[PDB]
RNA sequence: AUUUGUGGGUGGUGGUGCAU
């Protein structure tokens, strides 16, 4: 049980951040990035009612000052818990502007980002639109070339989902460093998606959308040289098992023409 | 008389805003003057107390160790680009006649 | 120990008729 100068200050503090968009920010919120209760001060204050400006602010304020640990955990709960209440609240699913500068403060955390919360949204599972919403914000803003190794390599060896699908089409968009094990991951995701004629598997005969096709083909046409011959046979086995009508041409093209590793 | 009516409507809703902006700040300001060193010492005196991680830091490693980028651009038509290079030529050619010329 | 000297991408968080 918090106290009642802390319930009173904490509230005056939530409110004054939802009542504020532009100026300069209170006291109590240049202190509380100093204390060590961050969670339960934010907890108090309720930051779930503050404006996009605010809330973009926070998270400045939060990148700027605050640790690896707390700073991901706070940029998950109060990023997911934002993102998700925008593209609840419009009803084409759009971001608002503030709210893609705090996105791009969180990527710019590098921890806080791939561990915190793009790993936490994709486990919430979240929808095609906020998937599409990501993979823009990941081809505008670039990450370090670490973690968007991390998070492609992350992406291939977990399951096939449609946000997952998303963010390795932004990940061979953006065409970072894809070493030995990235590649191998890779093509670990690829024989997982191709069909097994002793054990089947649903993911291995499902039907893949354009937006997996487009990914495909623009791996084929970059990480070629990254995979070897049987890896290159393995994706042009691939290519003529789940392969397409005129995105297929170029990535069997490219799976036949490029160099092995 | 439409247009004063505007005007004054315009005038209106701004004094509304920077009325409701004084407020704000007003508020602001006694939350900095007490709130905040009130927040401070509760938050003192109070207390607020991994399988994806180790994959992205085994990928990391890994892009650090070892690393493979041919990003090649698209090729382009090959009329395309002789198209592009006899464009070039031609602005060449141009402003070497409007050196020799003027 | 993120940033520096050199190359380098650059129009659609587009309006849009109409049929489905």
């Amino acid at each position: 049980a918090l106290p009642e100068k802390v319930i009173k200050a904490y509230t005056t503090v939530g409110s004054i951040l939802k009542t504020w968009t532009h100026g300069k920010l209170p006291k109590l919120f240049k202190v509380i990035p100093s204390l060590r209760n961050w969670q339960d001060v934010i907890y108090v204050t309720n930051p779930e009612e503050w404006s996009p400006h605010v809330v973009y602010e926070a998270t400045k304020l939060f990148v700027s000052n605050l640790t690896a640990k707390e700073s991901q955990k706070f940029i998950n709960l109060i990023l997911l818990e934002r993102f998700r209440d925008n593209i609840e609240t419009s009803e084409d699913h759009s971001l608002n502007y503030h709210i893609y500068r705090a996105v791009k403060k969180s990527l710019y955390k590098p921890s806080a980002f791939f561990k915190g919360f793009l790993f936490p949204l994709v486990e919430t599972g979240c929808n095609v639109r906020e998937a599409t919403i990501a993979g823009s914000v990941l081809a505008k803003v670039s990450v370090p070339a670490l973690h968007s190794s991390a998070a492609l390599s992350y992406l291939l060896r977990l399951p096939f989902s449609p946000p997952t699908t998303v963010f390795i089409k932004i990940l061979l968009d953006k065409k970072y460093a894809l070493p030995y094990q990235t590649v191998d991951d890779c093509v670990y995701y690829f024989m997982r998606f191709r069909i097994l004629d002793g054990s089947n598997g649903e993911d291995a005969t499902r039907v893949l959308p354009v937006i997996w096709h487009k990914a495909f083909l623009t791996f084929a046409q970059r990480y070629k040289n990254d995979i070897t011959q049987d890896q290159r046979d393995f994706l042009l086995e691939t290519v003529r098992q789940r392969g397409h009508k005129d995105i297929g041409p170029e990535i069997r093209r490219e799976l036949l023409a490029g160099a092995s590793r | 008389k439409k247009t004063k009516a505007e005007v004054m409507k315009e005038v209106i809703a701004k004094s509304k805003f920077y009325k409701q902006e004084r407020q704000k700040a007003q508020g602001i300001m006694e939350d900095q003057i007490d709130n905040l060193d009130d927040n401070f010492e509760d938050v003192m005196s109070e207390l607020m107390m991994t399988d994806l991680d180790k994959e992205y830091d085994i990928k990391v490693k890994e892009l650090q160790l070892d690393k493979r980028a041919a990003p090649s651009d698209r090729t382009k038509t090959e009329e395309e680009k002789n198209a592009e290079a006899e464009e070039k030529k031609r602005e060449l050619e141009q402003q070497r006649l409007d050196r020799m010329n003027g």
